[PDB]
């Protein structure tokens, strides 16, 4: 069977700027079949209140949604996007860049 | 709007 | 410019766990305004724009109604294509449905959709001519002989060119203020050096809608396709999309190198220099 493996970008709604409120995304993408898992980590902790888009798909079939949270950015704090699927042998940690 | 009749497979 | 319509159903089985899950999303252009999750409380079509919000019980009752019956045809088909392929109750198997609509600028009708998916693939399709059918293998030729004598394609023709495209322009109207808006991208250039030697420069689109976008890098003006790292375009969350396009430039070269941005939104494209 048809099994494609997760595109994955980790970024914020707005651009960074420190102290200033913002949405942390985890954007995954070109998927099958749809089960996935997603988490959104602050220093290495799952963050719990993450909510996500309705599943659609794309021309190919492929599957894609949208992950977000909450956040304020500091200089310090360090987030993520943790995905895990039938493609993948071990989860995908994909870490924020301000720049990415 | 959604169609209103659907067929099956 | 032109608009669409678009529906997205995806049905998955869910062996020893009961009723297949089934979700439904609708989009105008690149905004998603409906949606179904058969996992949800409400068990009702219910909006996802804030334009169609106000619709009313009439048009929610008779998307939540139709919608319940599109979900009733997946659930059947699903074991349907299971007996087709000879498949398992121990595994979970994928139907994806997506049916919609394409209008001009004068809004009158342009090309209907209709096509399904098993398992990530092709399985039948409604031709451009909204009357022939393409069956991608042995056990779709079946559901094409069904759908030939049932005269199928005769009633999605009707969807298509009747409802779809009606329904396309009241939404486009009702929804006006972001439906038929342009947001040119913000655009923006930043510079990091890998090394002394080498440093990367990143142009930015931010906050554009719609999502359709031309990011390029080019050196001394020759394309630099096969060394731009270019990412797919991402939602913001808000309603607009982002998209950046990256090379790396040999310290010093910074003057080569030129970014160009396309969009509906801006009245000329835009050529970026880092300066």
């Amino acid at each position: 069977m048809i099994q494609r493996t997760p595109k994955i970008q980790v970024y914020s709604r707005h651009p960074a700027e420190n102290g200033k409120s913002n949405f942390l995304n985890c954007y995954v993408s070109g998927f099958h079949p749809s089960d996935i898992e997603v988490d959104l980590l602050k220093n290495g902790e799952r963050i719990e209140k993450v909510e996500h888009s309705d599943l659609s798909f794309s021309k190919d079939w492929s599957f894609y949604l949208l992950y977000y949270t909450e956040f304020t950015p500091t200089e310090k704090d360090e987030y993520a996007c943790r995905v895990n699927h039938v493609t993948l042998s071990q989860p995908k940690i994909v870490k924020w860049d301000r720049d990415m | 709007k959604v169609a209103e009749i659907v067929h099956f497979l | 410019g032109s608009h669409s319509m678009r529906y997205f159903f995806t049905s998955v089985s869910r062996p020893g766990r009961g009723e297949p899950r089934f979700i439904a999303v609708g989009y105008v252009d690149d905004t998603q305004f409906v949606r179904f999750d058969s996992d949800a409380a409400s068990q009702r079509m219910e909006p996802r724009a804030p334009w169609i919000e106000q619709e009313g019980p009439e048009y929610w009752d008779g998307e939540t109604r139709k919608v319940k019956a599109h979900s009733q045809t997946h659930r059947v088909d699903l074991g349907t294509l299971r007996g087709y392929y000879n498949q398992s109750e121990a595994g979970s198997h994928t139907v994806q449905r997506m049916y919609g609509c394409d209008v001009g600028s004068d809004w009158r009708f342009l090309r209907g959709y209709h096509q399904y998916a098993y398992d990530g693939k092709d399985y039948i399709a409604l031709k451009e001519d909204l009357r022939s059918w393409t069956a991608a293998d042995m056990a779709a030729q079946t559901t094409k002989h069904k759908w030939e004598a049932a005269h199928v394609a005769e009633q999605l023709r009707a969807y298509l060119e009747g409802t779809c495209v009606e329904w396309l322009r009241r939404y486009l109207e009702n929804g006006k203020e972001t439906l038929q808006r342009t947001d040119a991208p913000k655009t923006h250039m930043t510079h990091h050096a890998v090394s002394d030697h080498e440093a990367t420069l990143r142009c930015w689109a931010l906050s554009f809608y719609p999502a359709e976008i031309t990011l390029t890098w080019q050196r001394d003006g020759e394309d630099q396709t096969q060394d731009t790292e270019l990412v797919e375009t991402r939602p913001a969350g808000d309603g607009t999309f982002q998209k950046w396009a990256a090379v790396v430039v040999p310290s010093g070269q910074e003057q080569r190198y030129t970014c160009h941005v396309q969009h509906e939104g801006l009245p000329k494209p835009l050529t970026l220099r880092w300066e």
